């Protein structure tokens, strides 16, 4: 398994691409990874005030 | 393989005088077998036999009989047999197939037309039999008229509300 | 403004306006009939309903619909500048004549 | 492994890096490429019924003989029949000698000739496929005319031509 | 090339977009909805179309979890928008040995 | 070495016309599916035209018909081409780059692998409205 | 197996009359082996450039120098046949070019138009 | 012209084969009645001879014929109309004239209107496309065929023939379940 | 124009009219097969009842 | 025939005077005012000259060194305007006849008058046993409650 | 017969029948052509149930 392996298998270094990831990723690793942007930690949730 | 010499008296002592039949020159080479000549004799005989068009034709409907059954309130939905799976495949391995285990091994299954059918255990049986008795039901109360006194009620509250 | 909206029921029977005017519905909850009647649709052919008539059909709008989509070209692309951009040595070489020069 | 996250997420160019696909040759031994590329099929559907501006027409139409690119070529016909004027210039011969579009067959050029100039009595046609005529401009352009058809026709009683000195 | 392109599987709403694609039908990976007929509809005409309270109707959405799959946290709301494996976890863990006795059943 | 390998060489490199042939379907037939669940009218022995089943007719795709109707029951068996019919019909190493860049992440809807792009109010529009809410 | 006869791969004579590439009308009933898909790409390629080598010890369709262009031949009108030749089969794929016929304008028109 | 009435005997199963007359309108349809007397009338002199047959190796009896005669009412409708003429096949697949294909009259097509009940017209898959196949049609209001087929005639005598016609059953293939054949046609004058 | 267009627009119909019922010939090909057997099964079905 | 040989030949070339340029050449203005047979036969006059014009062509170009160049050459490009221009003229006319047909064939196809086997199709009506009802609603309400409201209560 | 895992057979007896589990699991949610085909065989036979009994 190249994953097993670490193989750096990407499309702009040598034209390949694992099979087993998904093609689109909606959010990127460092995107899901920040959770005080996805939390309630301080940030204000409802930016109405009515 | 039944010799020439023998099998052209007992075909001509047998076939004629008991079923009457006349096999052509290709026909005979191939009836050297005993199993052969029975199987050609069973296939005509079947060929012979009334057909299902010829049956109806002389046993047709009666009108009587269609306006019960038309008058029925349940009825068929034909079809179905037009979504079973059709597999392309070759005929000798589907001889095989189904003369082994493997017609229902891997999400295959024959299919026979059936009349009658066991209903102990047959939940698909059941849940039609409960469906029928709630029509039924709704039945009698429509010839009861209590359904149009339940929907006037219905429609009277609703402009009320 | 509320307009008066427009509700049109489809009676899977010949008896739709019959039963509709035997229903007493005089007003719904927070709405009021303006009116029953029934809706006159032009006699729809058993073409429409035909399965051999519906498949043809829909074969010729298949056809029409690839016919107008596939191949799938870009309208532009930056691409075509690019590979569209020649030199003034190149045209020369590539489209001069004798005729410029006798002219 | 590498040091991947140094460079820039682009693409290097393959070794060794393809020709295009333009045939640069221009000899005797041209061939013609049997791929087929869809810029082929976006031009002949534009010019068959302006895509993706006009409606496409109904595919019994298209099939039929009433489609414009076939009504064209049947009722306007669009082929040009050359003829060796240095054969039947001065010459008296019994086989003139015709320049032809591949496409056209040895029936086709008996039929154009009869129904066009009138030539009906053609014995027999010898048909010989050739490239078109390479020369190179002033600059070293490599051009190259259209490719060509030979018929050397026979002909029942000798034809000739007249030229005064 | 496809001659007809399928709607969005869940697109009953007069305003509110669909669901995500992976909520209602098969296919997961985004979490949010689109509905190309929606988004050409004046927003005056929608809103025409719709009523006050057919508006809050359509508008009500119940979080955390989802509407088309009960028991569920709704996928809009992940951290990535596949479903969660908590609940539809694999029946037997990576380390864990197979130690299940002869269960009964009624 | 000779002039038909140089030739070959880039002939062979051009590229060729692509379509995106979805898998057909031997096993389960939508247009003979058509039929199913119908009633049959004796006094002509032919399917009793359903207003019902027509409306709870699912419309399976088709490269061939535009259309086909087959009753939902069945559905479930077409699942895989009701993925390709709505997917970008072309491999997504060609628009990728939606993927790739910021703008088309937001612009395009990436659902079942669709890449087609959402609505997007023109420059005019936008000042329009911004103008109209006076901010 | 293939859409295309049999006598277009093997002649339907002993000599491989038949052996080449036809290309047939779009609206010609008959059907051709001149195919562009990237499957038949290599025989027809292969046609082209070396031809076909016969097992009478003569080769057909190509045995020069000069390649034939089959994107150019004429039409397929029909197939062979040992007693007659070639029988022609699809005759409106030969085009016959039928002039209008005489009239009084059509006479005085003339390919160039003056100049006022 | 002359020939301005066409009869045929036709029988059901095994009865006794009922007379109908039909009445044409050479005038607004000249090509279609020509092509119906010319059907009705199948007329063969050439008469069967064994040296010359076998000398031209041509079956022209195998050859299909342009006679009525034989035919069959393929398709018919309890209350709508019935068809028939089809003579290379008894099933209505597909029409053969006379003309030798299928012959087209886009003025006899729009002159054509369908205003009275029990009348004949020519059944075709498309207006230009027309053939031997000829409908009878009872029903009194046939304005969605009216700019269709081409009604080249109306029955005069041959109502309650035609009405029994209608009134046999249909066979679950899809055909009558008696065969209505056509035992001969003739013309009058 | 009248004469002219009259004619191309009648050839024209024609050809398009022909392709058409073609079509419908070969769907009907394929589909009559299907009410036979339909038709069958419910003659099967009353004899069995 | 000898008369059809020389029509491949230009007869001042023959008689060795030079070949006076022909002026002006068709123009769409004009071919559209022209009808269909005169289009064929000045498209077949146009041919003609085409041919000869491309045969003298062929000669001074194989004896370029001796005779030079090809004298008059702007009637190759007259011609070639004028065949343009013809397929111009009858490409507009055979669209818009392509447009009044398919025009005419959809008005034919909402009818539904085709039918296979031949034969006229079944009357509208006998196929169609459903009836609509028009409610005029003074406020919006919903398709459930209207349903709910008006179903058939024997159904 | 069709092959399974652990979960799908205890997933099956939760069901309280094959063809119960096979008509719950939708087309995308049971990923087996053999589901496939034992469904199409199934919903089959069910329409052949009711035919028989009407």
């Amino acid at each position: 398994t190249p994953m097993m392996l670490n193989i750096q298998n990407m499309m702009w270094w040598n034209g390949k691409r694992n099979l087993y990831r998904a093609t689109y990723r909606e959010k990127t690793w460092y995107e899901i990874s920040r959770t005080g942007a996805f939390t309630k930690g301080r940030r204000p949730v409802m930016r109405q005030k009515y | 393989l039944e010799e020439e010499t023998i099998r052209e008296r007992v075909i001509y002592q047998v076939v004629e005088g008991v079923f009457r039949l006349s096999p052509t020159s290709a026909d005979r080479r191939e009836l050297r077998s005993v199993a052969n000549i029975i199987d050609y004799v069973l296939t005509h005989v079947r060929a012979a036999r009334p057909t299902d068009r010829e049956r109806r034709q002389e046993r047709p409907i009666t009108s009587a009989a269609l306006a019960v059954m038309q008058k029925c309130p349940i009825q068929p939905q034909l079809g179905f047999v037009h979504a079973l799976p059709h597999d392309t495949r070759d005929a000798l391995l589907q001889e095989w197939e189904r003369m082994h285990h493997l017609d229902w091994q891997f999400g295959k299954a024959v299919y026979t037309p059936r009349s009658k059918e066991n209903v102990r255990g047959n939940l698909t049986w059941l849940r039609e039999d409960r469906h029928y008795d709630q029509r039924m039901k709704f039945m009698q109360e429509v010839e009861s008229g209590e359904a149009r006194a339940k929907h006037m009620k219905l429609i009277a509250e609703a402009a009320g509300n | 403004i509320e307009g008066p909206w427009e509700a049109y029921i489809t009676y899977d029977r010949e008896d739709g306006l019959s039963y509709a005017q035997s229903l007493g519905i005089t007003t719904i909850g927070v709405a009021t009939v303006l009116g029953l009647t029934e809706h006159v649709r032009e006699p729809q052919p058993y073409a429409v309903v035909d399965p051999v008539y519906c498949e043809a059909l829909r074969r010729e709008r298949a056809r029409e619909e690839t016919l107008m989509k596939w191949p799938h070209v870009p309208e532009w692309k930056y691409e075509y500048s690019t590979y569209t951009r020649k030199h003034l040595a190149d045209i020369v070489q590539y489209n001069y004549t004798n005729v410029v020069d006798y002219v | 492994g590498w040091r991947t996250w140094e460079y820039q997420h682009t693409r290097p160019d393959p070794r060794p890096f393809p020709d295009p696909p333009v045939n640069d040759y221009f000899g005797r031994s041209r061939i013609w490429n049997p791929i087929a590329c869809k810029l082929g099929y976006v031009r002949k559907k534009a010019d068959e019924w302006g895509w993706p501006n006009k409606p496409p027409p109904p595919t019994g139409l298209r099939y039929s003989q009433e489609f414009f690119p076939f009504f064209f070529e049947r009722y306007f016909p669009d082929a040009e029949v050359r003829l060796l004027l240095d054969s039947v210039l001065n010459n008296e011969t019994k086989r003139p000698v015709f320049q032809i579009p591949c496409s056209m067959s040895k029936v086709e050029l008996v039929n154009y000739l009869k129904n066009i100039y009138g030539i009906d009595n053609v014995v027999r046609v010898e048909v010989r496929n050739r490239r078109g005529r390479r020369y190179k401009n002033e600059v070293g352009e490599i051009k190259m005319m259209d490719d060509y058809k030979v018929a050397v026709v026979e002909l029942d009683t000798p034809v000739s031509v007249e030229l005064k000195q | 090339v496809a001659p007809w392109v399928p709607p969005p599987r869940h697109d009953i709403k007069v305003t509110m977009p669909p669901p995500p694609g992976g909520e209602v039908g098969g296919r997961f990976g985004v979490s949010q909805g689109y509905s190309d007929r929606l988004a050409r509809t004046p927003y005056w005409k929608r809103m025409a179309l719709s009523t006050y309270k057919l508006r809050m109707m359509e508008n009500a959405t119940r979080y955390p979890m989802s509407e088309h799959r009960p028991g569920e946290y709704d996928i809009r709301y992940l951290p990535t928008p596949y479903p969660c494996t908590i609940r539809n976890r694999p029946l037997l863990e990576v380390g864990e040995p197979r130690q299940i006795p002869s269960i009964r059943i009624p | 070495q000779g002039m038909f390998s140089h030739q070959l060489k880039r002939l062979l490199q051009k590229k060729s016309i692509h379509r995106y042939n979805w898998d057909p379907l031997p096993m389960y037939d939508p247009r003979k599916l058509v039929h199913a669940s119908r009633h049959m009218d004796v006094e002509t022995w032919r399917e009793v035209p359903d207003p019902h089943w027509d409306e709870r007719s699912y419309l399976v795709p088709d490269q061939m018909f535009y259309n086909i109707p087959v009753p939902p029951e069945y559905k479930d068996a077409y699942w895989w081409r009701e993925l390709q019919a709505r997917r970008v019909q072309c491999p997504v190493e060609w628009v990728s780059h939606r993927m790739y860049n910021k703008g088309d992440r937001q612009r395009y809807d990436f659902q079942d692998l669709a890449f087609r792009k959402k609505f997007e109010f023109s420059y005019e529009e936008v000042v329009k409205n911004a103008k109209d809410m006076r901010s | 197996k293939n859409s295309w006869p049999e006598w277009m791969d093997n002649g339907a004579d002993g000599t491989g009359y038949g052996i080449g590439l036809h290309r047939t009308h779009p609206l010609s009933r008959l059907r051709g082996n001149l195919k562009r898909s990237p499957s038949h790409v290599p025989r027809v390629l292969g046609m082209m450039i070396q031809g076909v080598w016969h097992k009478s010890g003569v080769k057909l369709y190509f045995r020069g120098g000069k390649p034939p262009n089959p994107s150019v031949h004429p039409y397929l009108t029909g197939e062979p046949c040992p007693l007659y030749g070639w029988k022609v089969t699809d005759e409106s794929v030969i085009r016959q070019f039928n002039m209008p016929s005489i009239d009084g304008t059509n006479f005085r028109y003339k390919p160039y138009v003056a100049l006022q | 012209r002359i020939s301005e009435r066409a009869f045929m005997d036709i029988a059901i199963g095994t009865k006794a084969p009922r007379r109908i007359v039909f009445k044409l309108f050479p005038r607004k349809c000249p090509s279609a009645v020509k092509n119906f007397i010319e059907l009705c009338s199948g007329n063969v002199s050439t008469d069967t001879y064994e040296s010359g047959n076998r000398d031209k190796l041509i079956s022209e009896s195998a050859l299909p014929q342009l006679t009525y005669k034989n035919s069959t009412f393929h398709r018919v409708e309890k209350g709508y109309l019935i068809q028939g003429g089809d003579i290379v096949t008894g099933r209505g697949t597909e029409q053969l004239s006379i003309y030798g294909g299928t012959f087209s009259a886009p003025e006899e097509v729009r002159a054509s209107v369908f205003d009275k009940p029990g009348l004949v017209g020519t059944a075709s898959s498309s207006p230009n496309a027309h053939g031997s196949q000829f409908f009878i049609l009872t029903a009194k209001e046939a304005n969605h065929l009216n700019g269709t087929c081409i009604c080249f005639g109306q029955v005069a005598d041959g109502l309650d023939v035609v009405q029994e016609i209608e009134q046999v059953p249909i066979d679950p293939s899809g055909f009558p379940s008696l065969k209505v054949s056509i035992v001969d046609c003739g013309v009058l004058e | 124009r009248e004469a002219e267009q009259a004619v191309l627009v009648d050839k024209r119909l024609e050809a398009m009219e022909e392709h058409f019922v073609q079509s419908l010939k070969q769907s009907y090909e394929f589909h009559e097969p299907l009410r036979r057997k339909n038709a069958e099964d419910m003659r099967q079905f009353q004899t069995d009842v | 025939s000898a008369a059809a040989f020389y029509e491949f030949v230009d007869n001042n070339f023959l008689n060795n005077k030079r070949p006076p340029v022909p002026g002006g050449s068709w123009t769409v203005e004009v071919l559209r005012n022209k009808s269909l047979a005169d289009l064929q036969h000045i498209w077949f006059l146009l041919l003609k000259e085409r041919n000869m014009l491309k045969s003298m062509k062929e000669h001074y170009l194989r004896h370029q060194e001796e005779l030079g160049a090809m004298p008059a050459p702007s009637r190759l490009k007259m011609i070639d305007e004028s065949m343009r221009n013809i397929k111009r003229v009858v490409k507009e006319r055979d669209e818009e006849a392509t447009a009044r047909a398919v025009e005419i064939f959809k008005e034919r196809l909402k009818r539904g008058i085709y039918r296979y086997p031949p034969g006229p199709p079944p009357p509208p009506g006998a196929h169609d046993k459903t009836s609509v009802v028009k409610v005029e609603l003074s406020c919006y309400v919903e398709e459930e409650r209207l349903r709910e409201l008006f179903g058939r209560y024997d159904v | 017969q069709v092959p399974m895992v652990e979960a799908a057979m205890f997933e099956v007896e939760k069901d309280g029948g094959f063809d119960n589990f096979i008509l719950k699991r939708s087309g995308p949610e049971l990923r087996s052509t053999y589901g496939e085909r034992i469904r199409r065989h199934i919903l089959v036979r069910q329409k052949e149930i009711q035919k028989n009994f009407v």
